[PDB]
């Protein structure tokens, strides 16, 4: 019995020795002749990595495209331009006579 | 003013050109938004913050309800090393050793080089253990719990080892090299063929040191090293049991496996190169600066010493070494853990 | 160099390159139909 | 309709209170007072 | 279910202290701003930098950490090699402890590593040694090799054909989350 | 700034090809080989 | 007891937290300009705490013993107090 299961690990990691050399031969020949230059790899960061970075933002599904839009509730005093205004003041309702037509 | 709910709502809006910009930013440019009073306050943010928190976990996650865990016969490295800890632990002693890093900078992937020869340490090992046991363990008639225990016992044994000389200022103390017998000062006599000097410090430090010339003041290769040290013990008698010498014999071979610079720069000191490499987030740290510190404007202002004027004295630090060393096995009764006293014991 | 003694330990057979160029332990054929055999029934 | 609730709890909610004149994210941007000290 | 503690004291610490310096004697061993280089203390400087000089003419960095030996082998060669090629790149020196945010946007994963960028993304090349087979001299000679071909690149079709690529719309937002304040967008 | 003087639109469209094409043989570089080779060969095919 | 001086220092400074059981890093945000933004802390491509939290010591461990390995190459005879109070493996 001892003998036996003793001999069986010893042909367990020979067939293991198998593996690892038919593995290094594997890499060498094909993986490392045919691996990607890292010119176009993923541009993003994983969730998990970002949060041990201390790096993970969740917010804002929506966004502000422009600086006059972002900081409209930081100026307090015009939030819109006049002419932005008068221009707004166009579409207080909207329009059933476009709609209808 | 007239009464706010007996104004019409359309014409307050058109009135205030602030709020106007509160609505487009969270009805205009999204769609999604609650239709609530306040959608940037605290309690939406955490809320939003949970939500996508608890979204992304339900659909990576592994679970009992998997989204995407499906069809799995190459895991990535996360869940690889999650599964596996035995291969975590493995693949992070030969990044260290290999490369002397942190393990912030732990690799996502390792190397098939790397992992060869850990394939083929691991036969080294294991042909060793089993040979072992096939010829004492059968004439007679949980792996992590013991890699713990192992690790902790071995780490403790290194920190009561550095603390010992550090006593004496014996810890990391290069190009000297300390003494505290006529034995070892003739073999560290024969590095050099005699030359060099002896330097000493008065009855607190109860060893005294040896300069090599500079040519002679280089590091050693860490399998000369060891093959040093095993020498010595068999020449004393005490030798390692054979896993402890493969396992010497193998860290050896992964620092070697660094190159001509294994352990220090060209113009640096083994000091420098340790507070170098220590760990800033260390516990020790302040403690070894301390030590670093004494040590420097110790060796400073340490006097110099021939030859003969220190064997008279080694004999005496020889005989008050002894008596430290046989008070040293109660002094880890006083400190040391349950496992440094029940082994002394 | 560095890495000589480790990349000296790398030397293959004919038999061992032939069996990695054609990747034996590697591409799992019946892994391939197990895979399309369980996504198919997931329909 | 999602919109005409959230504007009719804005105007109830924002309208009287003399201490929002803006948004209370945004008061950094806002002047300073000369009676604080 | 997935969380990590936000940080420590020890984290936030200081990552750069000083250690003890020896006497004259320790030094005597048997092996015993560089007017040519700029080392990088903020991101700030380094987004200038990248957006600004690495569109005007190509830029070489070098990023390293105090623990390893690699880096102080391979130092003295970058500074030759800056003193050698300073007239046709600019020339970076950056701790990754002290400068992170530099770190994750050049995806840098090891140190030592070179990074040879020329309009943030129309060309970036970074040379390191994963395994630990090359030396300081391979190391050099990579990158030497990198400026020799970007340069070409660069005037290869009237100046053209090194258009920046895709940071043009991502702002490197999913490398490092943290460019939404610099875009100015929400995150509420 | 839209556009680069000396540079023509059909340029700009090989090098998105080319970044597409890149990028695609990146993902499937990094996949796995159960899954791939049959989703991508044998169910198309 | 002064030469164990250095085991009371270090049995002092025993259970202090580090950076390994939590993120290296934290953003803040100018409050007065909130497009400026701050990262406090270090570099990390590390994700696996939840693991590393309990190998902690095994870098200082390594270093420890890449020492005394340097230091033996020089003067084998600094062990041999351990050695005879019975704490490593051997067989006398």
């Amino acid at each position: 019995i001892q003998h036996w299961n003793k001999s069986y690990e010893k042909q367990v990691y020979s067939e293991s020795v198998a593996l690892n050399r038919t593995f290094q031969a594997r890499n060498q020949l094909v993986l490392d002749r045919l691996k990607p230059s890292g010119a176009y790899r993923l541009p993003a960061v994983d969730y998990k990595r970002q949060l041990s970075r201390g790096t993970l933002v969740e917010g804002a599904d929506f966004y502000l495209p422009t600086a006059q839009e972002q900081q409209r509730l930081a100026r307090h005093f015009e939030p819109y331009s006049e002419q932005e205004q008068e221009e707004r003041r166009k579409f207080r309702f909207q329009s059933i006579s476009v709609y209808l037509a | 003013n007239p009464p706010v709910w007996k104004v019409n709502t359309n014409e307050w809006l058109d009135s205030d050109q602030y709020w106007q910009a509160f609505v487009e930013k969270h009805h205009f440019y999204s769609q999604y938004q609650p239709g609530v009073v306040d959608p940037e306050a605290p309690q939406e943010v955490e809320a939003f913050k949970q939500a996508w928190h608890s979204r992304m976990g339900k659909f990576n996650d592994r679970s009992d309800t998997p989204m995407l865990y499906a069809y799995m016969n190459e895991l990535p490295s996360w869940e690889y090393y999650d599964l596996h800890r035995s291969a975590f632990l493995e693949h992070m002693t030969y990044f260290l050793v290999r490369t002397g890093g942190d393990f912030r900078f732990f690799p996502e992937m390792p190397p098939w080089q790397w992992l060869a020869h850990m394939e083929n340490l691991r036969f080294k090992l294991l042909s060793v253990a089993q040979s072992r046991r096939s010829q004492l363990q059968l004439a007679n008639l949980h792996g992590e719990e013991y890699t713990q225990k192992f690790l902790q016992y071995e780490t403790e044994l290194f920190q009561a080892c550095a603390a010992r000389l550090m006593g004496h200022f014996m810890f990391l103390c290069d190009p000297f090299i300390p003494v505290q017998s006529a034995e070892a000062l003739s073999a560290v006599t024969r590095v050099d063929n005699g030359k060099g000097k002896l330097f000493s410090l008065g009855d607190d430090v109860n060893a005294l040191f040896y300069l090599p010339e500079q040519q002679r003041r280089d590091v050693e290769r860490p399998t000369q090293a060891v093959q040093t040290l095993l020498g010595h013990l068999e020449a004393t008698g005490r030798p390692f049991n054979p896993c402890y010498s493969e396992l010497l014999h193998v860290h050896a071979e992964v620092l070697e496996e660094r190159g001509e610079h294994w352990l220090t720069a060209p113009g640096e000191c083994v000091s420098q190169a340790f507070l170098r490499r220590l760990r800033t987030d260390d516990p020790a740290y302040e403690v070894y600066c301390s030590y670093f510190k004494e040590m420097y404007e110790r060796f400073a202002g340490a006097k110099e010493v021939s030859m003969e004027d220190g064997r008279k004295r080694l004999a005496t630090i020889e005989k008050n070494a002894q008596e430290e060393a046989a008070a040293y096995g109660l002094a880890l009764k006083t400190m040391g853990s349950a496992e440094l006293a029940h082994k002394a014991r | 160099r560095p890495g000589q003694g480790s990349n000296a330990q790398f030397q293959t057979s004919l038999a061992d390159k032939t069996r990695g160029l054609l990747g034996v332990g590697f591409l799992r054929p019946t892994k391939m139909a197990s895979f399309a055999a369980t996504f198919l029934l997931n329909f | 309709g999602k919109i005409h609730g959230a504007v009719w709890r804005m105007k109830h909610l924002f309208a009287t209170n003399f201490k929002m004149v803006g948004h209370p994210r945004y008061a950094y941007a806002l002047p300073k007072n000369p009676l604080l000290q | 279910s997935f969380a990590i503690p936000p940080a420590n004291a020890a984290a936030l610490a200081d990552p750069l202290p000083a250690t003890p310096t020896p006497p004259p004697v320790f030094e005597a061993v048997s092996s015993a701003a560089l007017k040519n280089v700029e080392e990088v203390s903020t991101m700030e400087r380094y987004e200038a930098a990248v957006y600004e000089e690495s569109f005007k003419k190509p830029i070489v960095c070098l990023f390293f950490a105090r623990f390893s030996l690699q880096s102080k082998v391979l130092l003295q060669p970058f500074l030759d090699f800056a003193a050698s090629a300073s007239n046709n790149a600019t020339f970076f020196l950056i701790d990754c402890d002290r400068v992170p945010r530099a770190a994750y946007h050049a995806r840098v994963e090891n140190v030592p590593s070179l990074v040879v960028m020329k309009g943030d993304d129309a060309f970036r090349q970074t040379i390191t040694d994963s395994v630990g087979v090359k030396t300081a001299g391979d190391l050099i000679q990579e990158a030497r090799s990198a400026l020799d071909q970007v340069l070409r690149l660069d005037q290869q079709e009237g100046g053209t054909k090194l258009q920046p690529g895709v940071s043009s719309y991502t702002h490197h937002i999913g490398v490092d989350n943290l460019n939404v304040y610099r875009k100015g967008w929400p995150v509420a | 700034p839209l556009g680069v003087k000396g540079r023509s639109v059909f340029a700009g469209m090989r090098s998105f090809i080319g970044q597409r094409l890149g990028r695609l043989y990146d993902s499937f570089y990094y996949s796995q080989s159960s899954t791939k080779y049959v989703m991508v060969f044998l169910f198309p095919a | 007891a002064r030469s164990f001086r250095w085991m009371q220092a270090f049995a002092a400074v025993k259970g202090k937290p580090t950076a390994g059981s939590c993120a290296a890093g934290t953003a803040v945000v100018n409050p007065e300009d909130p497009t400026k933004v701050t990262l406090k802390g270090r570099y990390t491509n590390f994700s696996l705490q939840h693991i590393w939290e309990k190998y902690d010591y095994l870098q200082t461990h390594l270093l420890l013993r890449e020492c005394m390995l340097s230091q033996v190459a020089k003067n084998p005879r600094l062990l041999d107090p351990e050695i005879n109070a019975g704490l490593t493996p051997t067989v006398f």
